[PDB]
């Protein structure tokens, strides 16, 4: 239910424009209930016109200047049909590269919890994972800040994609 | 022949012309923060500001009235270039390039060596330009942060400048801890990468120094060789360096808290140069409210007489932040905790700089009088450790009617079998006999009242201040008539105090 | 209690030698056994503080020990162990491995189980 | 026989009552007696630990002062996530739910925890933090906020967990300040299920309590009693606010 | 007196500006209890180096 709340939120909201997304989000914020960003995403994807999807993806990637955690939702929400069109793939590749450069001191690979889904982004964008780790490493090499202990103890999990196994055995024996 | 700057008496006679009732510590602060230079003192006093504002504008991080940073400084440096001789302008540009790259406590000798400029020219340049720079001892400093950031962005050196600085700097590294600490950050800029890699990997030598400095050089070498290795594709060496560097970084982080929490020993086993360099590099971290660091910086400087003029100016800067914390709403204020350790270090700092009475007045401003007892035990422990008996006696006398401080002092003095000044004990015995005391914990356990009362009674007996009838009346007011619980729990904190109190009442 | 005795006997005339004795005995109870670097670093600070009023050049050396010991094992474990596992499970399927490497990995696992407090923080199944 | 100091914690020293959700009497008095002894609740305690109600109490009732939920999240591998619900009034601490959910940071567990925070109308959510993990609050809060809204707060404790539990509970229980909601004694005993769903007393909170010792080899499982200990410590220390005048 | 030994060692090393042969007696005279304290060890380690540097043209190892 609750349909007329949606029919009020998207009232004259041009989702193909940048401003209409923000207007719709403020209309969503006006009556504070049921906050779940993915629902707003999914509905706005359900309302975009034919042939203007890439404008939507670029706008929604730009407007909210997404933090580390939230970005996961957008990749999760895109319909499978949209994968058939090549402009969408190149736009998603650019948007993935933006994220990988903005947070180079905090991206890591973990067994406990998956902050950033490497495989899903790789499939949607067409960039292989061995390139994503290189994009992160070259941004680490350029950065002016010094590293902290948690960054230092998670670099081998990224560098290990480069090494031959005979070298990795030497690294293990050193460690 | 040479003509010499003002001494202390000349500065005092200068300052008393405008403010004929300034104290000695005002003379100290005004003499330190003006580099003993008469023109600077006159220029500052010409504004007819109030005294406290006149000192405050000479202190660290003053009021940032400039809405768009660096605007007047650009004009000042340009005007300084235009009026100088045709030989001087290259030296001015070289000094501007050199200040943009070094680590923040620069001795004038190393700056003179790497730049080739005579030291008196550097000092005259800094005296002409004024703030944000300062000269003291043989050291140059910045005193404001976004001014320093804009300066380091505006005048960053070129490749030929960097080559000259590296070539001049490298021979000095056999003797100076500073040069050995600075060099890798210049080599990363110069793109002498492979030399930096082999400098960190191999067992290259070090100057003779204490551990606190040697750790720094080791860590800096590792931290910059990691960047060079990633920039030249040396991935196996990069992984080995990351594994090696993690433990050193954690050890440095664990070392700085240990120095912060033990000011009394740290100020004694580290020389004054290291003490100034710790403050200059901003080594201590905050403790739960935004201006906390300046409380500890005020303390560690106050142990040295010759740094006293700086110490006050740091203490002055602390009372601003505390004031802000007092003006927050109650729910926000409940999230920024202030501990009793902070009150103890502030009390120690104020006692060193101003005196016992001014130290004692500030402790009465905190509302629940339990807090005076809490601070008093820590202050008594620190003073009794270093055998500073007469200072503790003066603090005990100056407490007045704030009896919680005295009851903490005597409780800590009893454990080490030290006497206490009988004037304060006579006065507080006279106050105890007629009115309630209860050192109430919020927890319903470890109520310290019995131990404090017993210590007071022991002290009064050993000095023959009181009669035994008074003692019986006082103990009878406080001992419970039915047994309390703690007599049958071996881990209850209270048990030994009750056993001692009942035995003393019985005998 | 030993620190209190060390402190009190320094002020009494003619008892000074015991101030060293009570110190060294207090060192003997914990110097040999395993504990983390911060707990160990705190002990030398109290040893140093106990002797300030008597023999300051002796009090300096325990402060040097306190500064030195901070490099060793502590909270930074379980981060190092994850890097070791990340290397080991990369190399595992590809080559033959000498037996002594495999032995030392399990020896270090037995070592690193000792320092944690709660058993639920140690990675059993992955190891 | 080491019967006085083998086990510090005894079920005899706490009040059990079916308290009202909105008002409670302002004081109680303790005397274990045949008139007050319970006989129907399941009891895993060692022989002689008999559940007793209060003997007398005040006729004056008022609302509780503060209301906390405490969480102990699951670590590495599969274990149950612990939680507890506590209120306070004067010196008394009231315990009204304890239990656990098995899983990780999946949506089901966090949804259940958010609904539990809704159900009792709690006021603050508190959790343990270790090793610089930094994840759990950032993960949990956007899931919580669609059901209920309140502040989230971290702690870290140090030292021997076993001695901390003993030295936290024993001064409180010795002062007889601990009141337990009746049905908890049943509910925990019903929910003490193994992974397969089999009954196993080692997951019961009160089994973990009654076998607690001041040893490093004391007990293999601690997930519920640890949340109880952190709730007690937070209600003990958190009440203080200072001020400065001048 | 107790707690002032290192002052004595430094003073007796400094005052007489010892020749080659005489230095032998100082090391020979120190009691064993003096070895238990670390300040005394670092003081002696500081004093040996000055002798080794001052007489580098005359120190040798010999059977006689």
């Amino acid at each position: 239910g609750h349909d007329q709340e949606w029919e009020s939120i998207f009232k004259d909201c041009d989702l193909s424009s940048i401003d209409g997304i923000s207007a719709a989000y403020e209309k969503f914020r006006n009556v504070p209930e049921f906050y779940s960003k993915e629902t707003f995403i999914k509905k706005a994807i359900s309302r975009v016109k034919t042939g203007k999807e890439c404008s939507f993806i670029t706008a929604i990637g730009a407007i909210f200047h997404w933090g580390l955690y939230d970005f996961k939702y957008i990749l999760e929400s895109i319909p499978d049909e949209w994968t058939s069109r090549l402009s969408i793939k190149t736009t998603l590749a650019g948007l993935i590269k933006e994220y990988c450069q903005r947070f180079c001191m905090r991206i890591r690979k973990s067994r406990v919890y998956e902050i950033f889904p490497f495989s899903l982004a790789s499939r949607l964008s067409g960039i292989s994972e061995k390139e994503i780790f290189g994009i992160t490493l070259e941004a680490i090499a350029e950065s002016p800040e010094p590293a902290n202990s948690d960054r230092l103890f998670s670099l081998p999990g990224l560098l290990v994609s480069k090494l031959e196994s005979n070298e990795a055995l030497d690294v293990l024996s050193y460690a | 022949l040479s003509l010499q700057t003002f001494n202390r008496d000349e500065t005092a006679a200068h300052l008393h012309q405008k403010f004929p009732d300034a104290s000695e510590s005002d003379v100290d602060e005004f003499h330190r923060l003006s580099s003993c230079n008469p023109r600077v003192q006159a220029l500052s006093l010409s504004q007819n500001l109030p005294l406290n504002d006149t000192l405050r504008l000479l202190g660290p991080n003053p009021k940032t009235v400039e809405d768009t940073i660096g605007e007047v400084l650009e004009k000042s440096i340009a005007r300084l270039r235009d009026t100088a001789g045709i030989s001087e302008r290259a030296q001015i540009d070289t000094i501007c390039s050199a200040l943009a790259i070094l680590r923040p406590l620069i001795p004038l000798s190393v700056l003179s060596a790497i730049s080739g400029v005579a030291g008196s020219a550097i000092k005259s340049f800094a005296l002409d330009l004024g703030r944000p720079l300062i000269v003291s001892g043989e050291t140059i400093q910045f005193f404001d942060e976004p001014a320093e950031t804009w300066f380091q962005r505006r005048f960053r050196p070129s490749a030929a400048d960097l080559h000259q600085f590296i070539t001049k700097l490298r021979p000095l590294t056999k003797d100076s801890s500073y040069a050995a600490s600075v060099l890798p950050a210049l080599m990363l800029e110069g793109n002498q990468l492979s030399e930096l890699i082999e400098l960190a990997i191999s067992s290259q030598a070090l100057p003779e120094t204490s551990a606190v400095e040697r750790r720094d050089i080791e860590l800096q070498r590792l931290q910059f060789a990691l960047k060079a290795a990633l920039r030249t594709g040396r991935y196996q060496d990069a992984a080995k360096l990351a594994l090696k560097a993690g433990g050193e970084c954690a050890g440095d982080n664990r070392q700085r808290v240990l120095l912060r929490d033990n000011i009394d020993l740290a100020a004694k086993f580290v020389g004054s140069n290291g003490v100034q360099e710790l403050v200059s590099r901003n080594a201590f971290p905050d403790t739960g409210w935004p201006g906390s660091r300046n409380a500890y910086y005020a303390a560690i400087l106050s142990e040295y007489p010759e740094l006293s003029g700086e110490a006050r100016s740091r203490l002055r800067l602390t009372m601003e932040w505390l004031t802000n914390w007092s003006q927050l709403p109650d729910d926000e204020r409940s999230r920024q905790n202030v501990t009793d350790q902070d009150r103890a270090v502030m009390l120690i700092a104020c006692l060193n700089i101003h005196g016992a009475e001014a130290a004692a007045r500030e402790l009465r401003r905190w509302r629940p009088r339990k807090l005076s007892f809490d601070a008093g035990k820590i202050v008594a422990m620190q003073l009794l450790a270093h055998a500073r008996y007469d200072e503790l006696d003066q603090l005990a006398i100056a407490a007045g009617n704030d009896i919680s401080l005295v009851m903490g002092i005597v409780l800590e003095a009893r454990k080490l079998h030290r006497p206490v000044a009988e004037q304060a004990i006579r006065r507080t015995w006279r106050l105890l006999k007629s009115q309630r005391v209860s050192i109430k914990d919020r927890n319903h356990a470890n109520n310290q009242t019995i131990a404090a009362i017993t210590g007071m009674v022991e002290m009064a007996l050993i000095q023959s201040v009181c009669t035994e009838s008074e003692s019986i009346q006082l103990l009878d007011r406080y001992l419970p008539k039915v047994p309390p619980y703690a007599l049958t729990s071996e881990y209850s904190k209270e048990r030994v105090a009750y056993v001692r109190a009942y035995a003393l009442q019985a005998n | 209690t030993l620190h209190r005795f060390s402190s009190v006997c320094a002020e009494i005339s003619g008892l000074g030698e015991l101030s060293y004795h009570f110190a060294e005995l207090a060192l003997s109870l914990w110097r040999d056994e395993h504990s983390d670097a911060q707990i160990k670093a705190d002990g030398y600070i109290d040893l140093s503080r106990s002797l300030i009023s008597l023999d300051e050049p002796e009090a300096k050396e325990y402060f040097n020990q306190a500064i030195e010991v901070t490099n060793k094992l502590g909270d930074e474990n379980l981060s190092r162990w994850e890097a070791i596992l990340d290397l080991a499970e990369y190399v595992a399927g590809k080559t033959q491995v000498p037996p002594e490497i495999s032995y030392k990995l399990a020896r270090c696992a037995e070592l690193t189980r000792e320092y944690v407090d709660r058993d639920k923080h140690f990675a059993w199944s992955d190891t | 026989l080491s019967d006085a100091e083998k086990y510090p914690l005894r079920l005899r020293d706490a009040i059990v009552c079916a308290v009202d959700p909105e008002r409670a009497p302002l004081s109680y008095q303790w005397l274990p007696n045949r008139q007050n002894r319970n006989e129907e609740l399941p009891n895993v305690g060692l022989k002689g630990d008999d559940i007793h109600a209060f003997h007398t109490c005040s006729s004056r009732t008022a609302e509780y002062q503060s209301k906390i939920l405490v969480i102990d999240p699951s670590g590495r591998g599969k274990d149950e996530t612990g939680y507890a619900v506590l209120y306070s009034l004067n010196g008394y601490i009231y315990l009204m739910e304890v239990g656990g959910f098995r899983g990780g940071y999946d949506d089901a567990t966090l949804e259940k925890l958010a609904k539990k925070a809704k159900q009792w109308k709690v006021q603050t959510v508190v959790h343990e933090s270790n090793f610089g993990d930094g994840m759990f609050g950032k993960i949990f809060s956007p899931i919580l906020l669609k059901h209920h809204k309140c502040a989230l707060e971290e702690i870290r404790a140090k030292g021997m967990k076993e001695m901390r539990i003993c030295d936290t509970i024993e001064p409180l229980m010795g002062a007889h300040k601990l009141v337990i909601r009746d049905e908890v004694i049943r509910e925990d005993y019903q929910t003490a299920r193994d992974l397969d769903g089999k009954h196993d007393v080692r997951y019961s909170a009160f089994y973990q309590m009654t076998r607690m010792t001041r040893e490093r080899g004391a007990v293999a499982h601690d997930d519920r009693i640890d949340a109880i200990a952190l709730g007690i410590e937070y209600l003990r220390e958190g009440m203080l606010v200072d001020s400065r005048v001048g």
